[PDB]
RNA sequence: CCCCACUAUGCUUAGCCCUAAACCUCAACAGUUAAAUCAACAAAACUGCUCGCCAGAACACUACGAGCCACAGCUUAAAACUCAAAGGACCUGGCGGUGCUUCAUAUCCCUCUAGAGGAGCCUGUUCUGUAAUCGAUAAACCCCGAUCAACCUCACCACCUCUUGCUCAGCCUAUAUACCGCCAUCUUCAGCAAACCCUGAUGAAGGCUACAAAGUAAGCGCAAGUACCCACGUAAAGACGUUAGGUCAAGGUGUAGCCC
């Protein structure tokens, strides 16, 4: 009773036959969630529609992911990440952000639990492509805490609202280092065209911040 | 491409963009010279009226007549918007009915 | 993969070929005629030249050749 | 992505944090650098990341590179009085190259700060005039001044079009 | 591998042709395209294998001598027996006597056949001659026998637009104790 | 309710997270002893990649100094007529003798390898050993 | 296309011409095998760096210009009109003057026996004819609906007559491509299949190995059982699906049409 299912394609598929020609069958995708980090997907098949809601759905509760949510409304860190075809790329929003993305990743963000985030997908816009990337991205993300285990160090959030207040949101639960972690002047991080083009604001498009509805 | 090669080109440059029937016009004046009508290409089944009229710009082109019924004739003043009649293949102009000779539509 | 892109090549090169077989004194005669021109042209060009300079005819010994012509 | 090693280089934010804004005196800076060895590792990763940064902030400073030309690398200063100024910088990381010549022909903090103020009097609050270079346009955006009649139409006692009624 | 597949998943899967795993195989299952190549192979080492001893003068001097020349090899997939055509000389007795020699030769070859262990679970070996000249000779044996007497545009919509109302339905509409004796 | 995705994490990890969100409303029997006494490797599905290039194994060829001696002794006296018999754990082959008497006599100074090598054929052939050199 | 003869040509020398599916259909150099292995197929997946090149299809290996020992040539290479696709890889089906293998038991060929095909007659259909039904109509129609037409049957034709009409009317009027009902057909088959599970990255798809490697399967059919003289044989039975197969004229009936 805690899930919600959630529809995000359903397709009409055509099978030749060798004695019955061409029949049809329906191809189902279906998404379910909690709302509380707990969600999964599955694809439904069958002749008749509602067979394929009922085999999805059902099926779709015993392939369970688990997202991490920073603060149980956004991801942890920027997720770029590609599927096949089919590129994700989603940002960490704060609150009030909401959801700004494909419609089907807010149908799905919903289920999961995220209120705030930013996602733009480039590429085949695959649905299932596009499902099973974007749990495969969400599955993989590093909290803070395994972070500062990882390195041994305080994690830091420092907010713009607090000042200059340092915040600490994750320690190590093991030893804490006490060599101070390398400062390269530059870091060899690779970026993306579209988020340095907007920075500097050379992104100019018609159709970027429209007003649109509470999502 | 490098960046090197990015240089050299420079920024990208868009073909002139190709002015259709109108010229980048909303409408265009014009005389009817013969009225007829036109088959429409497969799997359409239509005898579908038009004429021919000869533009202000000079140039003579096929219009498309839309409605139940006309009374274009030889030597009249008709106004022509740009829109291609979709089963029409060559007519990408359309009579403008209610201005000039050309009336509305007489109702059923 | 298919060849169907090659065949659209195929029968553009063999009816273009056949073409120019069927036209190809009347070709003759139109490229004949064109070199012609461009020889002339050739020469106002380089009448132009002496001209916007201030001499009045070509420079002494000066006779401008043929550049076009088969020979 | 950014095509290239280091994309953060072509940033106008990356570019815009350099330090060395040189004094008016300062031409030209002739960078002499080698490829290999590893007493010039500065000053290449000096021509890799800070020659941009130098350059920005210096538009019309000539900035000219040359590769392997002597044994160890060095910058050269041109100044307009006629003065050369030779920086060694063999053995040097590049961020202490870009603290020694920013000591030697740099613009202090408050040099720079000086030219900012300067410029704020260019742009003075109490104009009218296009939001490009003023911050009001009329005075009637200001609280407690007879509004634009665009917004608010002005009593028939304050328009012409009822003065001359009554008057003629 | 080569255009000729060999990733075979069970690669490993030991080959085991005996007359025993027929009776233990499942008819349903159906041979893969590799499992011929498998029994095409092992035919050609049974070819390789009788062809070499045919020609080694210690194994059967008999046999030697003739210079017996065999024409396939096929041996059966039900593993009962191993084919073993041999090329039918024109020679009308000779026929006979290669045949005889053969025959009482088989019984030996099977035994030589293990020592080749690889080949050990060897089927009997059958040979068969070469109808191509051994039919004629049939023939010609009666034939000379024989007595001959005394000589002297409606349009086709596309299935996948075909439109359906299954949504609009559904969107439309939610679709829509005590017993006791003698009771008044 | 549950996570059949064995290539999502581990078994723990999934069953971890699920009871965190409720959807698992017991642990399963096995969730506690895990966690006292988990295994060293959290068993993560991986998918074996093939080596390409300069990567090679960093498994390395096990070898004793006394091989050098084992490949000569095998070379001049060859394999002994005597059986190897691998199921007594303290078995002594004649390789192994000649081994044994080759290692003292380098312990008592001599140094010389052609000369380490007949000292100790003398040895063995005085104590009763048969070796017949194989050519 | 097949056969024969013979030339340019294939060879040499000296000049040209400068094209190829000139193709590992993989640009040069350097580096990596850890990440996500990866749309697909090809050829495991990538990084650095540089040059060249590309930007829907077709027009177009074309037009014009220019260059060239080229003169029916090569190189470079557009536009107008036109279209909503073109295209790549893969899957399924259909088909192949498609391969191999083993088969059909009154069975595809030969073999066995009696026939049909020729004659007369009987009967059905076609065609023609007639003022004068309809339906079936390749296998799977053609002594078929009919275990049956001189009247009747009868639904057809001509003429005459009746109008709330044997009926709380009637219609053998249209539509079997709206149907129920009852059937043909492969079937002289053995398969169909709900509900689950797993593989392919959770792609269209696929799911078997018995010394077994991902399938489990209710139900239906076959089978069993029963009928006839047995347990044999013959009947009966024979699913799902195929032919919008047959039948609105058995009867019923949806829709449309007729009601002096
Ligand atoms: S803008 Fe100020 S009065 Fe209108
Ligand atoms: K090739
Ligand atoms: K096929
Ligand atoms: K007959
Ligand atoms: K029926
Ligand atoms: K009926
Ligand atoms: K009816
Ligand atoms: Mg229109
Ligand atoms: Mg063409
Ligand atoms: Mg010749
Ligand atoms: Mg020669
Ligand atoms: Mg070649
Ligand atoms: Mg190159
Ligand atoms: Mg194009
Ligand atoms: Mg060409
Ligand atoms: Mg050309
Ligand atoms: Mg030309
Ligand atoms: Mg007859
Ligand atoms: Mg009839
Ligand atoms: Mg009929
Ligand atoms: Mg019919
Ligand atoms: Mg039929
Ligand atoms: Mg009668
Ligand atoms: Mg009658
Ligand atoms: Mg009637
Ligand atoms: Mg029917
Ligand atoms: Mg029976
Ligand atoms: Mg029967
Ligand atoms: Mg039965
Ligand atoms: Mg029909």
């Amino acid at each position: 009773e805690d899930f919600d299912t959630r529809i995000l394609e359903v397709r009409n598929v055509f099978t030749m036959t060798a004695k019955e020609g061409r029949k049809k069958s329906i191809r189902v995708l279906v998404a379910v969630g909690n709302g509380k980090g707990a969600a999964g997907f599955s694809i439904g098949k069958a002749t008749d529609r509602m067979d394929a809601f009922r085999k999805a759905k059902n099926r779709a509760v015993h392939h369970l992911h688990y997202i991490e949510r920073y603060e149980d409304h956004t991801i942890f860190h920027d997720i770029s990440l590609r599927f096949k075809r089919t590129h994700i790329k989603m940002k960490k929003q704060p609150k009030g952000y909401g959801l700004r993305c494909h419609r089907a990743i807010i149908t799905i963000c919903r289920l999961i639990g995220i209120k705030d985030m930013y996602a733009k997908v480039s590429g085949s816009i695959n649905m299932l492509s596009l499902t099973q990337g974007l749990f495969r991205g969400l599955s993989r993300q590093e909290t803070h805490q395994q972070l500062a285990d990882k390195k041994g160090l305080h994690v830091v959030e420092i907010r713009e609202e607090c000042g200059p207040l340092p915040i600490v949101v994750a320690s190590p639960r093991g030893p804490l280092r006490k060599d101070p972690e390398p400062e390269d002047e530059v870091p060899d991080v690779k970026l993306d065209w579209e988020d340095v083009k907007t920075a500097q604001g050379m992104k100019r498009s018609v159709w970027s911040n429209l007003k649109r509805a509470a999502t | 491409a490098t960046l090197n090669q990015m240089h050299r080109l420079g920024p990208p440059k868009r073909p002139p963009r190709k002015l259709g029937p109108t010229e980048g016009r909303p409408q265009l004046k014009g005389v009817v010279l013969c009225t007829f009508t036109r088959k429409p290409k497969k799997p359409n089944s239509a005898n579908r009226k038009c004429c021919r009229v000869r533009l202000s710009t000079g140039r003579e082109a096929v219009c498309f007549i839309p409605g139940e019924g006309h009374t274009l004739q030889e030597h009249q003043i008709v106004l022509v918007e740009g829109g291609r009649t979709q089963d029409l293949p060559g007519v990408k102009l359309t009579v403008v009915r209610g201005k000039y000779d050309c009336g509305h539509v007489q109702k059923k | 993969k298919n060849v169907l892109k090659i065949r659209r090549r195929k029968m553009n090169h063999h009816k273009y070929r056949k073409l120019v077989k069927k036209t190809r004194f009347l070709r003759r005669k139109v490229q004949e005629g064109r070199l012609r021109r461009k020889q002339i042209k050739f020469e106002k060009d380089l009448r132009r030249i002496w001209l916007k300079a201030g001499l009045k005819e070509a420079p002494e010994g000066w006779q401008t050749p043929k550049i076009y012509l088969r020979g | 992505p950014m095509k290239g090693r280091f994309p953060i280089r072509r940033t106008l934010q990356y570019l815009s944090q350099g330090n060395v804004v040189f004094k008016d005196s300062v031409k030209v800076m002739t960078v002499n650098y080698n490829t290999h060895g590893e007493l010039g590792e500065g000053a290449r990763k000096f021509v890799f990341f800070n020659i941009p940064q130098i350059q920005y902030k210096n538009p019309w400073v000539q900035i000219m590179m040359f590769k392997n030309m002597t044994p160890s690398p060095f910058l050269r200063f041109y100044l307009d009085s006629g003065e050369q100024v030779l920086v060694d910088v063999e053995t040097k990381s590049n961020k202490e190259i870009m603290e020694h010549i920013r000591k030697i022909l740099g613009k202090n903090e408050e040099t720079l700060r000086e030219e900012e103020e300067e410029k704020k009097q260019l742009s003075h609050p109490a104009n009218f005039g296009p939001r490009k270079y003023c911050l009001r346009e009329c005075i009637c955006e200001v609280e407690g001044q007879v509004p634009c009649p665009s917004l608010v139409p002005l009593p028939k006692e304050m328009r012409g079009k009822y003065k001359a009624a009554l008057k003629a | 591998k080569v255009w000729y597949e060999s990733p075979s998943l069970g690669s490993h899967s030991t080959y085991k042709p005996s007359k025993l795993e027929f009776l233990m195989r499942s008819t349903s299952k159906k041979t893969r395209k590799e499992d011929h190549a498998r029994l095409r192979a092992l035919n050609g080492l049974l070819y390789k294998a009788l062809t070499d001893l045919l020609c080694t003068p210690e194994v059967s001097q008999e046999l030697y001598d003739l210079n017996v020349e065999l024409s396939k090899v096929s041996l059966t997939p039900d593993f009962s027996a191993c084919r073993a055509y041999w090329k039918t000389t024109l020679s009308a007795e000779q026929n006979a006597h290669m045949e005889a020699v053969l025959q009482r030769s088989a019984a030996h070859m099977r035994h030589l056949l293990m020592s080749q262990q690889t080949l050990r679970n060897v089927p009997p070996i059958v040979f068969v001659q070469d109808k191509g000249n051994a039919a004629l000779a049939e023939l010609d044996q009666l034939l000379a026998v024989a007595d001959f007497g005394p000589r002297d545009g409606r349009k086709r919509a596309k299935p996948r637009l075909e439109q359906d109302s299954s949504l609009k339905s559904y969107l439309s509409g939610e679709e829509v104790e005590y017993e006791c004796y003698a009771p008044d | 309710a549950g996570s059949r995705l064995e290539t999502v994490g581990s078994i723990f990890s999934r069953t971890r997270d699920l009871v965190r969100a409720g959807v698992l409303k017991e642990k399963p029997l096995w969730f506690d002893v895990y966690d006292a006494f988990p295994p060293l490797r959290e068993p993560v599905f991986q998918r074996p990649r093939v080596r390409y290039g300069k990567a090679k194994a960093p498994i390395q060829d096990i070898w004793y100094h006394e091989d050098r001696i084992r490949a000569k002794f095998y070379s001049v006296y060859g394999s002994g007529q005597r059986a190897f018999d691998l199921f007594n754990p303290n078995f002594k082959s004649t390789c192994q003798r000649f081994v044994e008497k080759y290692t003292e006599l380098q312990k008592l100074g001599e140094t010389d390898e052609e000369k380490l090598f007949v000292e100790t054929g003398k040895a063995l052939l005085a104590e009763g050993v048969i070796l017949r050199r194989v050519g």
